[PDB]
Parts: C-alpha cells; structure tokens; sequence
C-alpha cells in the first residue's frame, strides 16, 4: 500500500556521479567542476521519465578518499555555483572567494559532508519532456539546470595526490504529474530521445502462439 | 461517450480539418497541436499577434464506413509529445511541427518517441471499432508548468491516431475510409498584443 | 553535557535523515494547480494496456481468427516474460520482488458487423496442466462468448500470489455472409485488480 | 522468573561469522560475500531448535581491524543484498551501485557500524523444521534466507592489506512456538538432521543400578 | 480421557486403517500425516484435485489384549516431524511418506530425528498401559506458519507409537496384540480445484 | 551544544541498545494466530519426562521387578549427571549456573493386571548417608505403594537449593497367579515443581 | 478396505456381545 508510492518509489540515496581532482600526474589542475545531473545513469533516467513534471528537494552527500582508500587529514572545499554564476578557471581563481557561492570546508578525516538544495526552477516544476524550441535546441529547456559543484584541495601549490569523490543524491518531498510509459528502446545520445534504427521487441519470442 | 482528460474541465466555433484517407496499408497520423490552428482562421491570427496565451481544446474524430468494412483505431491525446530521430541526430522541422495537414508515422510501434504503443493506453484515449462505433471525443484541459506560454514555440500536446488493426474489405467496397477531425477551442485567453 | 557515543556512530547508511539548507532565505517559485497528479503506483496498474500475445511490428498485438481447435494460450504471470511484458502492470512488477493479488483480462473482437461466431475462454489453476481438448477445458472455469451479440468480454483471474493458463478454443465456426472478409482479430487487455499489492524492491533488468 | 524467558533466553550479542577480504596474497579479490546464517555455530543451532517457529528482528554489528590489531583510517563499504537480488562479481562490479541495496560507508577508525534487519520471511514466522518437499530438497524451505552482506574496501586497485571482520547478531522482539526436545546426537551435515550410526547415550554410565 | 493438543479446538466420517501386530520384538511405527488419507476415500480425492487445504484431525488408537498380557505404549503427535538418515545423506521417499500402512522405526531411541525419546513427552501424548487402559485419543488442531498449504508436498505432523516397555505373556497366550488406528478429519477446507 | 564525553564513551558492550532500520517502509508479513506459543522456560520444566535410571538402547529407561532388598537408587540433583540428564528439567539446568526449588517424581508399574505386590520408596535429606536396611529407611520419609490397588504413585522431594537419595525397597514379594509373567517394569518420571527457579546463565557443555 | 468405504459397523467383542445392522429400504439385492 504505502510501499508503492510516488513518495516511496523515488527515495533512497544513489550514486549520481564519480569525479576526481587528479593533480598528481600530467594533469596538475587540482580542481574539478561537476554539473548537477540526475539522469547521468540510464536506470535513474528511466524512472524519472515515468512522470512528465516533478518538483523535489535534493540531498547531496560527498564520500571522498584517496586511491588506496586511506583518508588522511587534508582540507577540501566543496563549493556550489548556482545557476547563472561563473565557474572557476583554476585552483587559485578569485571565483572561489565569492560570498554568494555557498561552500563547505571539510577534511577527508570527517564524516561525509551533506547539504540540501532547494527547488531551483523558475517554472512550477521540472519538466523532463519539453516540446518546442526554447528561443539542436528542440526539446531543450534551460530551466532544469541545478548548478554546479566545484571541488578543490586547499593548498598553495601542487599537492601530489589524487582524490576520488562519489556523490549521493536523495530526492525529497517529491510530487509528480501526468504519467507516461516506460521506455522500451535503448538510449543512445544523452539529451535526446533518439533511438537506434533496429527496433527491438518488448516481449520475448516463442515458437508458436499455441505455446 | 465523452472522454474528459484527467478529470478536469478546461475552465479558467468548430474547425473542420481536411479528411484523411485510411487505406489498408496506412500507418497512422499525429497532429501535435496548439499548432494546427496557428495558420487558419481567426484563432490563427490571435496566435500570431499576442505574446502569451492559455487555451484548452475539444477534439472530435469521426469515421465514415459501412457495415462490410472492419478495423480499429486507437485515438490518444499525449501531453508534451516529443519526436525522436531514428539513427542511421535531430528530427526535421516538418516532423516536429507538421501543420494543419498532420504527419504520418514512420514507426507506429514506438510512436517515434521510443516508448511502446502497448502502453499508450495510459494517456487519455478512445477506441474506434468500426462495428461498435464510428466516433471518439476528447476534452483536453490546459496542462503546462506555467500559467501562460507561447503558441508558435511550444506545443502543449499531440493527438495521435493509430490503426491498430488493419482495414479489410471484400472486393467492390470503397478502398479507403475517410477520417475527419474537428477542433473547437475552449476557454482561450491571450495577452501581450 | 554527559553524552556518550554508542556503536551506531558516524557512518553513512544511505537512508533518511536531515541536513541544513544550502541557500537560506531563497524563496522557490510557488505552487500552481497542474492536472494529472498521481500519488501511487497501484493506480497505474489498474488501467488496461494491450498485452502482446503473438510471439513483425504492430502485428504482434493481435490474435487472428479464421474460418474444436485451440486458437491461442498464454500464462497469467505478469513478472516473468511473454505477453505480460508489454503491459504496464508487468513493467512495474519488474521493479519489485513479490506481487500478490488478482488480475483481469479483456478481449475485443475487431471483425465485421455481419460476422457471427462463438468462442470458449478457459482458465486453469496453477497446479494443473492445460486442457488437451475443449471438453476437458469446459468442465473447469470458462466463459462462452458470442461475437454477434457482444463485442467484448472480461475474464477475472482469481487470487494468485507471485501460474495459471488462459486458453481460447474455437466453438462452432466463424460464419459470414457473402461479401464479408473472412479473417478477423482479437486484442487482449490486461490489468491489475483493486486488491493487487507490491512488496520489497528491486532494480529492473529491462534497462 | 523473568531471567528464564523466551525473550531473555535468546538475547545477547554473539559471534555469527568471521570473514576476511584478503586482497594481499595470491588472492587479490578485495571483497567478500557472506550469507546471513544464524546456525553457523552448533551451540546456537541447538538453542534455536528448542522452537519450531520463530519471528524476530536482527541487529548486526561489524567489528573490523587489520591483522596486527591496528585500525588505520581506510574506507570500507558494507552492503546488504536482500533475498532475491544478484551478488557482486568483483570489486569494481556495477552491483555495488544499485540504489535498492542499502550500504554503509564507515572507516576502520570509527566505532563498529550497526544496522537492523526486519523480519524477511513470506511466511508468518521462520520455521527451522520443515517436513516435505518444497517443489536433496527434503526439509529445505527457501523462505528462511535473510540475504547477504557484501564487504569491500573502496579503492581503485589492489591495496595490499587484509581486513578481518567479526559479525555480532542480536535477536530482538522474539516470539516462539511449539516446543521441541534438545538434540542428543552430534550434528554432522550442516542443513540436515542426519546423525552418526554410533548411538551415544544421553545419561552417563555407572557400575550398577544400586549405585 | 480426551487429549486436546495445545488447548485449541480445530475450529475454523471415521477411517479405520489396517491393524498392526505388536509382537514382543517390534520397534514401533509412525504414520506422518495429512498423507495417510491422500490415497483412500473421498478425502483422498479432494486432496488430489484442490490446490490448497486446511484441516484438523482427531485420531484414536486402540489396543485389544487380555488381562494376562502386559506392556506399555507411548502415543505422541509431533508437528513438523522430520526423518534423518543415519550415516554409514538422505532418507528415501518410502521413509519420508510411508503411506497408509505406516513405517517401522529403525532407531526407536532417537525417533530417527536425532532427538531423545525420553523428552518426547513434551509433545501431546498419551499412555496405553495394558493394565490401566486400552485406548488413547488425541485431537490435533491445524498448526502451520501459513493459513493454507499443499496436501501432497507438506506433512503437518506425524503420529508416533513406541512400545516403551516390551510385550510379555505366558505360553499359550496369543503371540501378537492387534493395534488399530481411526482417523476422523475435523473442519477440513479446500480451494483451487 | 555544551555536551562533553565521559569515560563510558564509544565502545561495544555487546548489550542492549537501538539501531536504525536497514529497509524503511518495508512492511513485514502480518501476524496470524499459531497455537502452542510458550513465553517461558519454567513451564517446559514442569512437564514430566522419563528419566534414565538404568545406567542397551530403549531398555535404559526401565527398572526391572522380579520374584527386603534394594531395587534401585538415584540422586535427586538435576544438574550434575546420571538419570536426570535425560529429563527436560535437567537439560535446561545445564544452561544456568544455579537452580533452587522443589522437585517431583512419579512411578508407573507396567506389569500384569493379575500381579500383586508392594514396594517401599524412601527419601533421604542431603546431609545423611543412604539407609543400609529397609528398617532404617522406614523411619525417615517414605511411601508404601501397593501395585494391585494403584498403578502410579508420586513422591515430592521438598526444597533443595542447587543432594538427596531416593531408594526403592522390596517389601513383601511379587505375587502372581498361574500363567502370568513373572517380571515387570517401572518407569520414573521427573519434573520441576511450581516454585522452581533458575539463576544466572551459562553455556551448555552438552554440545 | 473397499468394504470400509461403504456402510459398515466396527464391532468389538470384549466391549459388546451383540450388535444390530439395519438394512435400509428394499423393494422386492444387497449383500452383508
């Protein structure tokens, strides 16, 4: 009864993204910018597309460690660049100091940080299916973007160790609108519906209709 | 009888589009509209001049065939209906805004959305079974995330007519069966002339 | 000030809790009424959707009728595979582990208005083997459905917990006047009943 | 009075299993899957068989350390694969990312993690004695299985250290049904009743019945 | 007097099985049943055809012997009674479903369950002491984890009769003592024909 | 916010606490009535179970009677060893350290209906040595039990805290008509009383 | 066993020395 519900069907934390700062090797950057995308994995893309419209709050958790699993104390900054704000160029860029970008300072020895992101869209609800041109652009609604998370180790110059991060998002206070079928065809491109020319059948074949 | 989409009345004249011939081999059609009436009538001039509009619709599909013809049609109204481009990528503008004369499905089975037609019954729908009944009627309230939007850019919903069971007749009968559509705007509003 | 820390301390269980808001004072866009809200996944099951009984394209949704033979048969289990794999009830049952309840099946005869005939629609309990003759199929649960009188009939499968067989038998023959097409079709529509329920959770193997 | 009770007779935490991830040696796996089994030890098997039917909640605690007892900070994942879900193939398998398998991320420097497992059986109560064939299978009821715990160190490739885990389960909210004798004969095979052909006597021998 | 197992009445005709001869050397018997009546009677055809059933039983053991015979029997009803296979492994199907003619214990001391016979008095039981009384009666309610189950696959309980104290008689007396059993199903139900 | 951490902090004591559920929203299968529930281990003691007085198989449960001698004797302590090791009361006393209360013993005479005789059943306090003659055994606690009249008798051992001796003496002789078997048996049934109690805890050495 | 399923009475000597079987209606043949 209550175990199948739109509130309970979109519930538990799941892995949205996997990022790496990687300043050790030929890549000396020491920072990364990760756009917030709920559809990055095809199985969570398919569940969110059971609804045309959704309105929810987000819960982000950052599980971070080095490559050998050891978590020595070292200081990281998790910033949040809301939609419409410029993204850092480098580790020393002045765009890490902006007071309107909320940031979290937490060591790798601490429990994983977590924060809540309110509903960001100008429209009443996120719409995963948009028909028409907003202004290649067919079906592309700019209202959905939730912003970015920029992550860097706080250091003067070039620490030689790579940091692996895993982001866990949890949908909260979810409301859904008009129902929609579940996709039969395999996804191809990230943003669009386009499907391969070889149509695969929904139901599996048998010898004859008798049995 | 009347089908009321999503149990809502569209609270806040009749346009007869040209007839389609449904031959035994035809794959179906979709009109995808606020759009069908943009280029025709007095409703079509309002849609050009005003910068925002809110409107619901009432649409009526009717099929003239004898008692010796047989077949069936599924008539559905699908909000935010988005067309996909089959690989060997983008759908052409003729497909995404077919006009007043509609477009004919390339793939009726996936509805060119990648979603299966078996489950298309989750949307507001009717059946035309040529023995049981010749007509289907659907009232569609205004569904959008915003209270108002643009008529030229955005298409609120499509209307899709698939011949699920092919048309058959004995020799001597009329080869094609006319299928005609009638759209009456309900409770339309405009702003920003 | 006297607190102490038990064994459950300081780990991520990936399950519910509370967290501070990242932007305080941010006022999100207010709600408006949108139609078509659905608060449950048990009302998406109850709506009948075509089930694919023929194994070819859109022809896979239809069973043909031509002029005491078995027309077609299919199993009643939504979860596993086969016809129910194209229904909505059978696609959401792949997200859960265990379903229990009663089902529903509907048939529509698509042939001509002038055509007359009769069919036999039988159901078998989960333990029994399917009938090898229509006389053996008659003694069990069945409905005798006459085309000319009624174009659609409904068979309710009784309780089944997480499998029965539905067999369609020609009775009499498919009778047509002159100048009427001799072949017709039947579409089958499956759906969950009101008492259907879903349990545990799982990750669909369809994607 | 209250010290001998079915509630108090099955009570305190006890050692259910001992596992090792062992990625250091010729075994490079770095993960392990442990099926939940309350009867793994013969003395707790004998106490649970005083009842035919039981219904209870479980409490699992994971005490983990390296081989030399030192517990350096390194990140481990304890997942839980409920009955009916596929088990990880390797350390990098995609079955660690599934959102429906609850998992716990806790370092070796933290207090031992603990979680609660609800009553999982389709039947009203677990039945430790089943008579009849469910479908070798004699007396084997599939309804009892509680699932698995898959454990791995979170790392990119091959950390060279072995981790030893000890699992402590605690029976909660226990209800028991029809009483049964306590086994005299020694156990042989894990699942079945089968007993050795040499019958050992319950009471110890004396010279004569006079004394 | 009557023994009511576990203080429950089995709320929601008489079948006389063939007679056993209890000789001085016999080791006892067990009938293990829903099963004894599966192959006999009108109850036996219901158990084949229906897919689920729920039933309680009432069973009556009676022993015909003179005043010069002596001995004793323990009569117990044991739920979920599971047979074990003694090493120099699985019990054969003849042992796990003995039928209407019952099976004879290999080891009476452990009851072939590995559990001791001294403590078998924890189950519902009676004594037949040939001087005191010739009969024992037990009413057994339906015990299962589920409200319904299968008659062919699952056996709810056994019935076990062990000659604890051997039979003795002087020369000239009848060598064997007949032991007969009578089963009346109480409150049986069926579903899924 | 002012809290501080005392010396009891952050260890596993392997004793009671609370923990978060691993699956929220999971609804377990509801309860139904099952008969034969037992909430205590003191009611499993009160039921009489055969105790093994003869040291051979099922013959170990019986004391023979044949045609002023001591038939048999056994000590009354459930915990240690011997006859009480086969009782239910003596198997649960191996899980605890200390038991205190009163016991009960019952005898059943299995011989023929035509046989007549008499016995003497005596009990000795824990400090005394057992009687060497039935006349010394008579002066203490005893019951004189006549077969032909009564087939079963009960001896209640008074309070004992964590040991007495029960001795059975032939009085008179075992008298039988012609054509009646000359040997008989007696089974002994031990059980706890209503005031029996169990203390501390331990791990059985039986397994 | 075939005779048991029909009409029968099980008569114990030691308890009772005489028993009665009533044949139901017959019009002008059964077997005992």
């Amino acid at each position: 009864v209550n175990e199948a519900s739109v509130e309970h069907f979109y519930s538990r934390a799941g892995l949205v993204g996997v990022v790496e700062v990687k300043d050790s090797g030929t890549s000396l950057d020491g920072y990364t910018v990760w756009p917030i995308d709920v559809m990055g994995f095809v199985q969570q893309r398919r569940k969110l597309e059971l609804s045309t419209y959704m309105r929810f709050d987000a819960e982000f958790t950052f599980v971070s460690n080095l490559s050998n699993s050891t978590t020595p104390g070292m200081l990281l900054q998790y910033m949040y660049v809301p939609p419409g704000a410029p993204k850092p160029d480098g580790r020393k860029s002045y765009q890490w100091q902006t007071a309107t970008n909320p940031s979290v300072f937490a060591k790798l020895s601490d429990p994983p940080p977590q924060v809540s992101v309110p509903f960001m869209s100008p429209a009443t609800a996120y719409q995963w299916f948009y028909d028409g041109y907003p202004t290649l652009q067919y079906g592309q609604c700019p209202n959905n973007m939730m912003g970015h998370f920029a992550i860097r180790t706080v250091s003067e110059s070039t620490t030689g160790k790579n940091v692996h991060v895993r982001v866990y998002m949890r949908i909260k206070h979810v409301r859904a609108w008009v129902p929609r079928p579940l996709r039969s065809q395999a996804y191809m491109v990230k943003n669009y519906p386009t499907y391969s020319q070889t149509i695969t059948n929904t139901a599996t074949d048998r010898a004859s209709i008798t049995t | 009888n009347i089908v009321l989409s999503y149990g809502e009345w569209p609270e806040y004249r009749f346009y007869t589009l040209s007839t389609k011939s449904w031959k035994t081999e035809s794959t179906g059609w979709y009109w995808k509209f606020p759009d069908v009436l943009n280029d025709t009538g007095v409703f079509g001039q309002n849609a050009q001049f005003h910068y925002l509009y809110r409107s619901g619709f009432c649409m009526h599909v009717q099929c003239n065939a004898s008692k010796f013809h047989q077949g069936a049609l599924l008539v559905a109204a699908i909000p935010e209906f988005v067309i996909a481009a089959s690989s060997p990528l983008y759908p052409d503008f003729a497909h995404t805004n077919p006009g007043k004369d509609g477009q004919e499905f390339r793939d009726p089975y996936v509805l060119d959305a990648g979603i299966p037609l078996s489950q298309a019954l989750v949307f507001p729908h009717q059946w035309i079974n040529l023995r049981t009944n010749n007509c289907a009627t659907i009232i569609m309230p205004y569904v959008n995330a915003l209270p108002f939007d643009s008529a030229l850019n955005h298409s609120n919903f499509g209307l899709v007519v698939i011949p699920i069971s092919p048309l058959k007749y004995c020799n001597g009968a009329t080869t094609e069966v006319p299928v005609t559509l009638t759209i009456a705007p309900l409770n339309s509003e405009f702003s920003g002339l | 000030p006297t607190e102490l820390k038990p064994g459950t301390n300081q780990f991520l269980t990936t399950d519910d809790g509370t967290s501070p808001p990242i932007l305080p004072g941010f006022e999100p866009t207010p709600l408006i009424h949108i139609p078509g809200e659905f608060t449950s996944l048990l009302d998406l099951c109850q709506i009948e959707t075509i089930l694919e009984v023929n194994n070819i394209g859109v022809s896979r949704l239809l069973i043909p009728v031509r002029a005491d033979q078995l027309c077609a048969s299919f199993q009643v289990d939504p979860g596993r595979n086969g016809p129910w794999q194209s229904t909505m009830v059978g696609q959401i049952c792949r997200y859960y582990t265990q379903w229990s309840g009663s089902l529903k099946v509907t048939f529509m005869f698509t042939g001509s208005f002038m055509a007359t005939g009769k069919m036999l629609i039988a159901y078998t309990p989960p333990g029994s083997a399917q009938p090898a003759t229509r006389e053996a199929a008659m003694l069990g649960t069945h409905i005798v459905w006459d085309f000319g009188l009624q174009s659609s009939v409904t068979l309710v499968i009784p309780w089944i917990s997480n499998t029965g067989i539905v067999t369609i038998w020609y009775q009499t023959n498919f009778v047509v006047p002159p100048d009427t097409p001799t072949e017709a079709n039947i579409i089958a529509l499956g759906a969950a009943q009101k008492n259907f329920t879903l349990k545990l959770c799982k990750d669909t193997d369809e994607i």
